[PDB]
């Protein structure tokens, strides 16, 4: 927390309290639907985890900005039309990972295919969803944020209709918060200290499919189509919910040594 | 020509016998049915060799949807109460007919030109008889 | 070969007649290690054993 308000308590003199934290949580577009069903889950969980000499003392909840993301995206020649809906849903979800920083869970059977060991895998807390061998490296929220959009472009260059980007920029509803872009560069802003980014709020039906252009493809020089919102869900990547079981030796059949 | 791998089998199967005297003949005689029209595929393929590597191309069908057995013969009595299904599943060839692009841009690759691009603005029916009277 | 137990012949009685008709009879540990016998006189007087070579 904070040094300036740290459980600082008279009754004699001035005795500040050594040893309790605040956390910061930023929500995600589920539970901010539903604020007091995340709140009884999380008031459960910390008492579970809780240490010798620390406690929680303030919890900190979020608010969104919409980050409006002007991109005119130019498509490859030899595209098929229906691979049209592959491509919308390929450029939300690479913007996604870059601007919002989501964790990776994956199974452990997987990390056993791959080169590191079990004692690698098992490292951090008992996760029953996934195994989080790197870490999204979260910003601090003590201080405002830059979001720095130039490594973004080869993100959204790797896909394979997309050829290159025509555009990065904001149509000025960056205001409310007064979002200032650092000192020279076009592609970085700095989002003022609670908020974090919503970069597409409700955003298939509200911004991609209605063809006002928050995001312009154009494909064959000029013919620019575009998609619906339940289009481009079934060629978008639907996660799986992954239960991690106990680890144990079954028995053998017993003998009769006796 | 297609002769069928349920005539080679010995004939205390049954394969040729008169159909349902005994009642393991049926379940038998549907066993040899898909690894027959695996081998019926194979059998068209080379007879389309002429047709599929022709010049003067002229249509959609690609690989075969051609029934294994004559008209006449015991094996199609067997399956005769669902012969119209099989064959209709059979006529998914005609959605296979995005190959038949490919080999086309592979026949111009003669004459040093590949195809032309696939567009917005097809109406891919006729789009592909000027692909066609092209090569 | 398969064998069937006839009422109280060892395991080193049994591996005698197996060499009537195995070219040199198994041993007797390696005729239970064959069976998967939990113990050398851990089997029923009803129960086939098998002497593969």
């Amino acid at each position: 927390e904070p040094e300036k308000q740290r459980y600082t308590y008279w009754y004699a003199k001035e005795f500040t309290l050594r040893g309790n934290y605040w956390l910061y949580l930023e929500p995600t577009r589920w539970t901010q639907g539903n604020i007091a069903a995340a709140t009884r889950q999380l008031t459960e969980f910390l008492t579970k985890n809780r240490n010798i000499g620390e406690s929680v003392s303030n919890i900190i909840w979020l608010q969104p900005v919409d980050l409006p993301l002007l991109l005119d995206v130019e498509l490859d020649d030899d595209v098929g039309a229906q691979d049209v809906p592959g491509i919308f849903a390929a450029v939300y979800s690479t913007a996604e990972q870059y601007l919002m920083p989501g964790a990776q869970r994956y199974r452990t059977e997987v990390l056993q295919n791959a080169g590191m060991s079990n004692d690698q895998i098992f490292e951090g807390p008992l996760l029953e969803h996934g195994w989080i061998p790197e870490l999204p490296a979260a910003r601090d929220y003590t201080q405002r944020l830059t979001l720095n959009l130039s490594r973004l472009v080869n993100s959204l260059l790797e896909i394979e209709g997309i050829k290159h980007v025509n555009r990065l920029r904001l149509d000025d509803s960056f205001d409310k918060t007064a979002i200032e872009p650092v000192k020279g560069d076009t592609w970085s802003w700095s989002i003022k200290e609670g908020y974090y980014p919503r970069l597409w709020g409700e955003d298939p039906l509200n911004q991609l499919a209605q063809q006002n252009g928050p995001l312009r493809v154009i494909a064959k020089g000029g013919i620019s189509v575009s998609v619906s919102k339940e289009q481009i869900q079934a060629s978008l990547p639907s996660q799986s919910l992954i239960q991690n079981e106990p680890v144990i030796l079954a028995y053998g059949q017993h003998r009769d040594v006796g | 020509s297609y002769y069928p791998v349920s005539d080679t089998l010995p004939p205390c199967y049954g394969l040729q016998h008169s159909l349902s005297e005994s009642e393991h003949l049926l379940p038998l005689h549907q066993f040899m049915l898909p690894f027959e029209q695996l081998l019926a595929c194979g059998c068209q393929q080379i007879a389309m060799l002429p047709r599929l590597l022709a010049f003067q191309r002229e249509g959609y069908e690609v690989w075969g949807d051609q029934w294994p057995f004559k008209s006449g013969s015991v094996n199609d009595d067997a399956h005769q109460d669902y012969a119209p299904a099989l064959k209709d599943l059979l006529g998914q060839i005609a959605l296979d007919s995005d190959h038949e692009l490919d080999i086309i841009n592979y026949l111009l690759g003669y004459f040093g030109t590949q195809r032309a691009p696939r567009t917005f603005t097809t109406q891919l029916d006729d789009f592909r008889a000027v692909q066609q009277g092209y090569l | 070969i398969a064998l069937r137990i006839q009422d109280g012949v060892s395991l080193a009685l049994m591996a005698a007649s197996t060499a009537s008709t195995l070219s040199g009879g198994v041993d007797y540990l390696t005729l239970a290690w064959q069976n998967g016998l939990d113990n050398l006189n851990g089997f029923v007087p009803g129960e086939i054993l098998q002497a593969t070579r």
